């Protein structure tokens, strides 16, 4: 199937607590695969799953450099971006970005990102076309002439198409017993008497991988969107994702609902009632 | 500055059943920034030692994290996330519902 | 792999 690889990094200002902080994570899919903490006690990418850890040292030194240079990279940043917003250098301010590429089953870049935000919102993005930008607001559109300037674009599309299509590829390969693998939803519905009057039928989804996946309750086969209650999908701690959507239905009439479990493990959407 | 509080879900990995070990799991998400205090509590004291995921955040940018610790519920041990942020004026003590 | 460039 496709398949996505993201870094996302975090630069937290903190004036007053040292330096920003710098976190990247590797994610392929809803796999964490790599992570970096400038406030590690010796920075590094580290693994974090078991298939990239054959990656060589000269991988892990690499990775490694990068996420340095990033984080001297994103401290500069961080300067910059208080000097575009006017903003005292007492705040606490953090830039986010999230780059990287999706892939279809024939492993070809589906589309790349490069997409960054600064105190939470968007603050300039590389436009699916790999060669142009969306900046939010006016300082944006200053790092969007320099990044023009700099064909940063073109250097990002050069490695979305290459090397992140590539290095995903390796590690879809080396992770396929799981990156390549979904687990379907166990789903069951559970019966919860809120009154006389009421129960609450949640639709359990649990020990899914990946994360995507949709829960519904339907009522006489009429989707209920705005009567159930969907938890966001959450993460188990085993690499598979909980959700459950709950309805409150009037007593009695638990027949008239159906649960509607669709998810890429499931061959063919699942139909659940309590 | 425009800021997210958390969501907070307070779950087991797997099923509760009194005497299986089990995770317990606090996952924070949409908050921004990042900064967030999550402390998991065992009959309202703070459990020790545990661990959280790598600070990530979802497309809208909003951080999430999930605390978990290995615990093994009863029926009669209450389990809570207590959750601080900056968008909190207290913390947020979510309890653990074996049925949410 | 990451993209260094910055």
């Amino acid at each position: 199937g496709s398949h996505s690889m993201r870094y996302f990094y975090t630069a937290m200002s903190r004036p007053g607590r040292g330096e920003p902080r710098f976190i990247t994570v590797g994610y392929v899919d809803d796999t964490l695969f790599v992570r970096f903490d400038s406030d590690a006690t010796s920075p590094r990418k580290e693994p974090r799953a078991p298939w990239i850890e054959q990656e060589g040292p000269e991988y892990w030194d690499r990775e490694t450099q990068i996420s340095k240079t990033n984080t001297q990279c994103y401290r500069e940043n961080l300067r910059t971006a208080l000097r575009y917003y006017n903003q005292s250098e007492a705040g606490s301010h953090i830039i986010q970005r999230m780059y990287g590429c999706d892939v279809g089953p024939d492993g070809r870049l589906l589309r790349g990102y490069d997409q960054y935000a600064y105190d939470g919102k968007d603050y300039i993005a590389l436009n699916e076309d790999l060669s142009s930008w969306t900046a939010a607001d006016t300082a944006a559109q200053i790092t969007q002439r320099k990044w023009e300037a700099a064909r940063v674009a073109e250097q990002d599309r050069a490695y979305l198409e290459g090397l992140c299509v590539e290095s995903l590829r390796r590690y879809l390969e080396n992770g396929k017993e799981t990156l390549q693998r979904a687990d379907p939803p166990k789903t069951h519905v559970t019966h919860h008497p809120i009154s006389d009057h009421e129960v609450t039928l949640r639709c359990w989804a649990l020990g899914f991988y990946p994360a995507e996946i949709t829960l519904t309750w339907q009522r006489d086969g009429e989707d209920q969107t705005q009567d159930t209650e969907l938890v966001e999908t959450r993460p188990a701690g085993d690499r598979t994702f909980q959700k459950w959507a709950a309805v409150v239905v009037p007593s009695g009439e638990e027949q008239r609902y159906t649960c509607h479990v669709q998810h890429e493990g499931l061959p063919k959407p699942l139909t659940l009632r309590w | 500055m425009i800021q997210r509080t958390p969501k907070i879900q307070v779950y087991s990995r797997h099923p509760a059943e009194n005497g299986k070990s089990n995770f317990l799991n606090c996952y924070v998400s949409g908050f921004h920034p990042s900064d967030i205090e999550v402390d998991l509590l065992k009959n309202g004291e703070r459990i020790e030692k545990v661990e959280h995921s790598d600070l990530s955040f979802s497309k809208d940018w909003s951080f999430y994290l999930l605390y978990y610790t290995e615990f093994t519920p009863t029926e009669k041990d209450e389990y809570a996330c207590r959750v601080n942020h900056v968008t909190l004026s207290q913390p947020k003590i979510v309890k653990w519902d074996r049925d949410m | 792999e990451e993209f260094g460039r910055c």
